[PDB]
RNA sequence: CCAGGGCUACACACGUGCUACAAUGGCGCAUACAAAGAGAAGCGACCUCGCGAGAGCAAGCGGACCUCAUAAAGUGCGUCGUAGUCCGGAUUGGAGUCUGCAACUCGACUCCAUGAAGUCGGAAUCGCUAGUAAUCGUGGAUCAGAAUGCCACGGUGAAUAC
RNA sequence: UCCUCCUAAAGAGUAACGGAGGAGCACGAAGGUUGGCUAAUCCUGGUCGGACAUCAGGAGGUUAGUGCAAUGGCAUAAGCC
């Protein structure tokens, strides 16, 4: 429901997820971009997202390409 | 009868190749098929059952058994020897009749049709399904009914095991999803 | 059976859209129209269309179109 | 006049009654007919047998109330098994697109019982 | 100073508003009558494409000339014929367009589909005596995008005050 | 006042302010005859249906029932239609 021209990611993310592809399932990328889009080239990876405060760990499957990285992280805890 | 010469032509001799068989009749058939429509809502309205006897009476080709209450549970406010259901066991050349309107024209009318489950075995060859909708079956008109009036279908066979019995239901051409 | 206690056992005539007619007997009435049947039903075909329906690389891949 | 998911009605305007089915609105009534040629002011029953099953089919073109309901629970089961924003709200009952459910979202979040 | 998050969080109570519960009404076609304003790192005609939000191209105008911008309630015909119904639009699913580095938390708008509560509202309480109330439309400030709020403009236009 | 068990010592009978429960009805069918049928409780499957309704199959055997407190008895059924 937005950007039809080009789906959004950081030239920070994509330049370390890709030199992380060829040498394995390597650390978790601690990374603040919660607007980047998801594609099929990072799946696999353990990538950790800021909520606010800490770090949450994702794991990415194949179906989460539409969604971005910050649906996952929940940013207001309520009890 | 078309079934009933489908199976003393097809479906015999087809039976005979999977279990291979030393006598003719060593093979399972069909004994009867009971429409057992158990309402339970009765206990306020006596004519709610009165209604059901037409329901049966008009999917099958007879009028149905009113079946009384056998004990007294307190679970659901039935004393002993009440009218709470009603069931249709079909016997003979015209339980046929209705094995076909079932299969052919009755089970493509089910609504959100997926498929019948394998699994629903007593364990000895007597397969049974239910059904929520009477809509399934032409003959009722759908609008001078006031209650949506759901069954269940046994089919009681002479198997000795639900796996035998299964094939030989699986000749007559069922979904089993 | 018991005399007259039954309703009408009348032989009507029924057929689908597809044209499939078959005999049966039942207590419809003067005879039968139907929409769908066994041999026509999209029962073999309608499995078919129920278990293929994930998939989001491929749809991902409308967008991006590279 | 018993078309693809149950549709029986009487006496009403052909486009007007289409919208019953579920999966078919306003709009897409209106292709349905202009592809079977039935004029919209006409009643049902009017309407021949012969052209009832040139619409069953056009109906049939768009996935419609038997397909539709477990399509459109699928796709809310894969956000609810996700553990995404998207499901948490579904999780609870609680508004997905970010209303104000501080004070309104009744219809959502569900009757106001305390 | 910086990145992300929060200011939008939710068993709840209250205030102020918009839309409704419909037939003096809805839907479809045709059609008449305004005022006030705003415009350049903008308003963006005409034409083409797209169901549509909008996209391409793009004159004219820092302005009684050009654009926003076709005013709408109103009128004629057809239909719906009193039902939770063609009333009502929340909610949700899929697909999209614009803005902005970026629309997930949390923007607006559009297409299809789903279709809620609501059938005129208790005690109580509010505003109004005229071109006011009531109703309909329009414009502006804010503003990259983003109001049912605020300010302002006109159309139709009551009853009652012993 | 009457009925059932024990007390009560294997015929009968046998006391206590002994241990334990009921009755002072009911039924014109719950009687007679004829004919037919026989349960409870579990396991599995099956719309509502869920421990428990109703249905189908299997085990099981009278642990069921006998209008009523208990004893004795009952399928040749005294049990059910």
């Amino acid at each position: 429901r937005s950007l039809k021209k080009g789906p959004f990611i950081d030239l920070h993310l994509l330049k370390k997820v890709e030199k992380a592809v060829e040498s394995g399932d390597k650390k978790p990328l601690r990374t603040w971009s919660r607007r980047s889009t998801i594609f099929p080239n990072m799946i696999g990876l353990t990538i950790a997202v800021h909520n606010g405060r800490q770090h949450v760990p994702v794991f990415v499957t194949d179906e989460m390409v539409g969604h971005k990285l910050g649906e996952f992280a929940p940013t207001r805890t309520y009890r | 009868a078309k079934l009933h010469d489908y199976y003393k032509d097809e479906v015999v001799k087809k039976l005979m190749t999977e279990f291979n068989y030393n006598s003719v009749m060593q093979v399972p058939r069909v004994e009867k098929i009971t429409l057992n429509m158990g309402v339970g809502e009765a206990i306020a309205d006596k004519k709610l059952l009165d209604n059901a006897a037409a329901d049966l009476a008009a999917i099958s080709g007879q009028k149905p058994l009113i079946t009384k209450a056998r004990k007294s549970v307190a679970g659901f406010k039935i004393r002993q020897g009440y009218p709470i259901g009603c069931k249709v066991t079909l016997r003979g050349e015209r339980m046929w009749e209705f094995f076909e309107r079932l299969i052919t024209i009755a089970v493509p009318r089910i609504r959100d049709f997926r498929g019948l489950s394998a699994k629903s075995f007593d364990g000895r060859g007597n397969y049974s399904m239910g059904v929520r909708e009477q809509i399934i079956f032409p003959e009722i008109d759908y609008d001078k009914v006031d209650r949506v009036r759901g069954l269940d279908i046994t089919i009681t066979t002479t198997a000795k095991s639900d796996e035998e019995g299964r094939a030989l239901l699986a000749a007559f051409d069922f979904p089993f999803r | 059976m018991k005399k007259d206690i039954h309703p009408k056992y009348e032989e009507i005539t029924a057929s689908c859209s597809c044209g499939n007619v078959m005999k049966i007997r039942s207590t419809v009435g003067h005879d039968l129209n139907l929409d769908v049947c066994s041999k026509c039903h999209p029962f073999f075909t309608g499995k078919q269309r129920d278990v293929a329906t994930g998939g989001r690389v491929d749809r991902f891949n409308k967008r991006f179109n590279i | 006049a018993r078309i693809a998911g149950i549709n029986i009605p009487d006496h009403k305007h052909a486009v007007i009654a289409l919208t019953s089915i579920y999966g078919v609105g306003k709009t897409r009534s209106k292709a349905i007919l202009a592809a079977a040629g039935i004029a919209e002011d006409v009643k049902i029953s009017e309407l021949s047998e012969g052209q009832i099953d040139t619409l069953r089919d056009e109906v049939a073109k768009f996935v419609v109330e038997g397909d539709l309901r477990r399509e459109i629970s699928m796709s809310i089961k894969r956000l609810m098994d996700l553990g995404c924003y998207r499901g948490l709200r579904h999780r609870r009952g609680l508004p997905v697109r970010g209303q104000r459910t501080k004070t309104n979202a009744r219809t959502r979040k569900g009757p106001r019982k305390p």
